[PDB]
């Protein structure tokens, strides 16, 4: 809910630096990602409404234990607000922040073999709005410059002309580009009636939209009560035990 | 939501009385003969009051 | 009684004169000191301005830019702007205010 | 056995999945309302020998005063309406209108954006399949009124099966000569000129005697939920304009001669309910596109 | 000789003979007026985000105030209109609407019940009969535009006679190839592409030379007196709604693809003058039914 | 080689050359405006139970106070409107309306005479010529939806050439069975049910196999500049009324089933631009004629 309200590249990057990977992942099994299902939308139809599940719905789904699974969960969190279920990630990765997973080499994750075309297909980029595509391209560009695969990012953009039109105009190394960026990446925001939408993505997105006004006021006190005497998880000092399976 | 009769039998759309022959009717009374066979002011007095 | 009449009325010269001044009042607002659009931007954002007059940091633009830094400038109406509670976040990126005089 | 299928029901292309939320629906309803006012203001300006009514309407629509030297295009609202029409038609359309632009344009007028408070009747006749035996010729022509021409060349009478789908409400069949039609596992009645059928009843068998060809004319009516501002006369005209203006010129898409064929064809695809709601929004957008372009040609 | 005819002109079933007096026609006129205001109020409510304009219009129409948990169906006026529409269509349909109800609803508004103020143009092309010699084949298809396909198999040229009745005012014939058409006992002119014919002239003879088939496209226009509030677009939509709603399912009746075919078929029958008067009233009622149903919908 | 041509494209007749100047165009526009208000006042009078709105409207139109025991013909404007309609249709029809009378009637309202401000979409399908080789049969039937029946009795496949002219903007072809079509000197695509073509692309060659008849349904859209008050539904009603009233009876004139066919056929003949300019004025006059005759039958 907080990641969706960020409307600037500066605010989105600042949030990712503060947020650990734990809130990008989820601990709920969910269902299989791609599946033709019939859902009940009684506000419109007596019959069951056909739809296809995906990873863009704000609902947890099963993900494999690999770098592709971790990347998909991070992007889904940015573009949808809810991550995926990757089993037993490990303490060392969960304590790192999202941006360091995307842009730093000390995390212990190899991302040199990522295929951008396959990730977009798996994330169903076709059923994404303008804001979501921009956020996905921000994550792709950060990974591309981290591993030196800047050429592959350009090849992917050239193959997808519509994405090339709305691509972000920032260079990850430079800071002048981030300061002067003028993109609008906000998905949720204060304005809508308490009604139901037909699609799973549209219904879940509207649920975030209607709950943002209430979340703006109620989160302050309830949060502060939780970590009144709690040590911050992000970059927590430890004995640096091990990283298993990566 | 309610309804009420417009006072004095006036249609707001027309802005006049409901009867469309009132001017002709008043002139008919003015030139009429009432209550006597001979001349009298009954027709003229009633026409003035009606107007 | 006269409401809704179809009586022809001759347009006199004085009516023609005032209709001309009224039309140019709406059409050319800058001549009379009012405008229907303003833009607020942070100082670090470089916006093209009118350099004909030699002013220092001229507040006058030839036309309010459609795009800045490759992206379209946000447009917010005055009524929505007045009712906003997150104006601090919105004003950080700069916007255009319209729907008011 | 041979299969005959209506041309307009073959391979419906996927429709766009964007600009179908409550905010985007409100923008389309706002565009229709202001486009209608634009047309009426032009008529009022001509009648009153003044430009005041048109200047007010154009300023509200385009957020800018009209200028004699500049061309009248409609401003940003015209561009947004043009782009969402492309996005509605195909899933491969760019969909490059920002959300902030749509919200600011939906706040101009107050509309509910509800696309389910009324209905309209669409006259395309769906003939999913016609099954004919050997030594018989079957041809289907037309989409608003379908003519099925059947010729028998075998020794005896042939049984020809008609499948009208499961969506259309009523189908009326009128033949050139009286003929026999009955449902499966039912006795055949006497020869009759007309038949009224429900497509949900099931496949219908038509007995074709040996001799002169038999032509069956089909007419169907289907009910689809539409907004109260829906106007079929304006939607159909706007559909032709958008095709002429190249808004539907996208790769890997189908083409239809009318909006009626487009919506019925998408209804009869696999899980067609998914596409009817988006198709109705496109129709209301085409209604606004018609009224705007007729007032402001480009 | 072989004979062919239009499918929609065959066996026009009788129409109702009830609710055709001055009071009933006034009630149908009132229903159309109040249904139109119901549609307008629903639009005014939507652009204004207030239910007040719709509630007031529904209160006039249904004589009751809308309440939640109760479905808005139109009240007693909708019930009377639906059953009256059935009675107009067929003589087998029952008459179950009391006269005190018709009088009460007719007084709700002050409109004239006269159904002959204006006219309308109907496009159905009546082909009563087409007679051809032994060695020829004739097929007639269509109602809005009739395509007559004629094939000559014999050696000599054939003469085919066309009858268009006496009701239609004009008929225009266009052929795929130029052809010859002339009235009975009249010389045949040069082959032309189009002909404009008045059906009262008489049977028309068309020469069919041996060879490729000749197809004639027929278009007709007829004028029927209708009330000034008559709208053809609304009537056709109401006709389809009534057919889909299932209120034309009466015993021993014919079904038509449009109100155009229905009114023309009844016109081309014995005592066709009296049937057309009843059908015009049913058309205005269908206009009221369409507007009322769109304003208050069901799923 | 055999040539097939659309019936309504053959031998257009010359149109009128009178009542085209600016003052005449103002008269038609004023007649349309006054006739429309007449029919609205007819509805308002019924609702409000008073004849005042109709009396005011009729007095403006006919320059005479309505009286009982009168036919309510429409006055001089109706006579002027009727005679002007006759003048446009043919060059042989007399022009019997004095210019001073037209200018006087044009002063009853203050409207512009512009007839090219807006546009309209016309649906007639122009098939200028279909060229077929020997041993094949081609038949063209219909105007709004042209069906082309095609049969090949030869030994091998045949190439048949379609020519839709240059005026039309888009043409949509739908086949009974999938078929093959491409422009000249272009490779043949795979069999497809539907094609969208721009008529200016050139002649189109269709491959006809030997097995079974092929029927191709054609739909076209053409844009013609018209005044903003143009209403196609009302123009069609006026066209049928004028034909029935005998306003179009004169020597040496072609007759058409719709105003759609009239304006498209006039466009495709030599000197097309000027003919359509006069035809558009006839459309507005016909639109005014329909409303005045439906308000005041005679």
């Amino acid at each position: 809910m907080d990641v969706l309200s960020k409307g600037s590249l500066k605010e989105l990057l600042a949030h990712l630096e503060k947020t650990p990977l734990e809130e990008a992942i989820s601990y709920r099994i969910g269902t299989v990602p791609y599946q033709n299902v019939l859902i009940s939308r009684n506000e419109y139809y007596n019959q069951l409404y056909p739809d296809t599940t995906s990873l863009i719905d704000g609902v947890s789904r099963e993900g494999q234990r690999n770098v592709n699974g971790l990347i998909m969960s991070i992007i889904s969190y940015v573009v949808s607000g809810s991550g995926h279920y990757i089993p037993n990630i490990g303490f060392m990765l969960l304590r790192r922040s999202i941006l360091d997973i995307l842009t730093k080499h000390d995390t212990g994750l190899v991302t040199n073999n990522l295929n951008y075309g396959i990730i977009a297909r798996n994330l169903t980029v076709s059923k994404m709005n303008c804001e979501q595509r921009k956020r996905m391209l921000i994550c792709f560009k950060l990974l591309a410059y981290k591993d030196g695969n800047q050429n592959d990012y350009e090849i992917y953009l050239n193959q997808n002309i519509p994405l090339k039109q709305i691509a972000p105009n920032f260079i990850p190394g430079d800071m002048r580009t981030v300061i002067h960026n003028q993109d609008q990446l906000a998905i949720v925001g204060i304005p809508l009636t308490q009604s139901t939408e037909l699609s799973i993505r549209d219904d879940n997105a509207k649920s975030y939209k209607l709950g943002y006004v209430d979340w703006y006021n109620s989160n302050s006190f309830l949060r502060e009560r939780s970590e009144f005497n709690l040590i911050r998880l992000k970059d927590r000092d430890t004995k640096y035990g091990k990283l298993n399976g990566w | 939501v309610g309804r009420y009769y417009n006072p004095f039998n006036i249609d707001p759309l027309t802005k006049k009385h409901v009867e469309d022959r009132l001017e002709e009717f008043i002139n008919q009374v003015q030139v009429g003969r009432f209550r006597n066979a001979s001349g009298n002011a009954v027709g003229t007095t009633l026409a003035a009051f009606l107007r | 009684k006269l409401v809704g009449h179809n009586y022809p009325v001759y347009v006199e010269p004085v009516v023609n004169i005032m209709n001309f001044i009224s039309a140019r009042f709406v059409a050319d607002s800058s001549y009379f000191g009012y405008t229907n659009e303003i833009m607020i931007m942070p100082n670090h954002i470089n916006v093209p301005v009118d350099d004909r007059f030699g002013f220092r940091d001229s507040p006058f633009c030839t036309s309010l830019p459609r795009t800045i830094m490759g992206n379209d400038v946000r447009r917010i109406s005055y009524n929505v702007f007045s009712m906003m509670e997150d104006i601090d976040d919105v004003i950080s990126e700069g916007f255009i205010l319209y729907d008011a005089y | 056995a041979n299969r005959a299928t209506s041309a307009f029901l073959d391979n419906p292309h996927p429709v766009g999945v964007n600009y179908v939320d409550e905010g985007s629906r409100q923008f389309v309803a706002v565009a229709e309302l202001l486009a209608s006012k634009l047309i009426d203001s032009s008529r009022e300006s001509d009648e009153s020998n003044s430009d005041v009514p048109f200047v007010q309407a154009y300023s509200k629509f385009a957020d800018d005063n009209p200028r004699h030297l500049r061309v009248k295009t409609g401003g940003k609202m015209a561009n947004a309406l043009t782009n969402v029409i492309r996005s509605y038609y195909s899933i491969n359309a760019p969909a490059i209108v920002p959300q902030v632009e749509i919200d600011r344009l939906a706040s101009k007028a107050t509309v509910s954006g509800d696309m389910y408070n009324s209905y309209a009747i669409f006259n395309s006749v769906p003939i999913v399949e016609v099954l004919s035996p050997a030594r018989t010729t079957v041809s289907i022509v037309g989409s608003d009124r379908a003519d099925v021409t059947m010729l028998n060349t075998g020794a005896g009478a042939a049984n020809i099966t008609f499948n009208f789908g499961q969506i259309a409400e009523t189908v009326i069949l009128k033949g050139s000569v009286p003929f026999q039609l009955a449902r499966l596992n039912q006795p055949m009645p006497a020869a009759r000129f007309t038949y009224k059928l429900r497509p949900l009843d099931g496949p219908f068998i038509v007995v074709l005697p040996v001799g002169n060809p038999l032509v069956i004319s089909a007419t169907a009516a289907t009910r689809i939920q539409v907004p109260l501002a829906f106007n079929k006369a304006l939607v159909e005209s706007g559909f032709q304009t958008a095709m002429n203006d190249g808004l539907f010129d996208i790769q890997n898409v189908n083409y239809y001669s009318s909006f009626d064929e487009f919506i019925i064809s998408q209804y009869h695809a696999q899980d067609g309910i998914n596409r009817v709601s988006t198709c109705v929004i496109l129709g209301l957008a085409l209604q606004a596109y018609d009224q705007m372009r007729r007032a402001l040609p480009v």
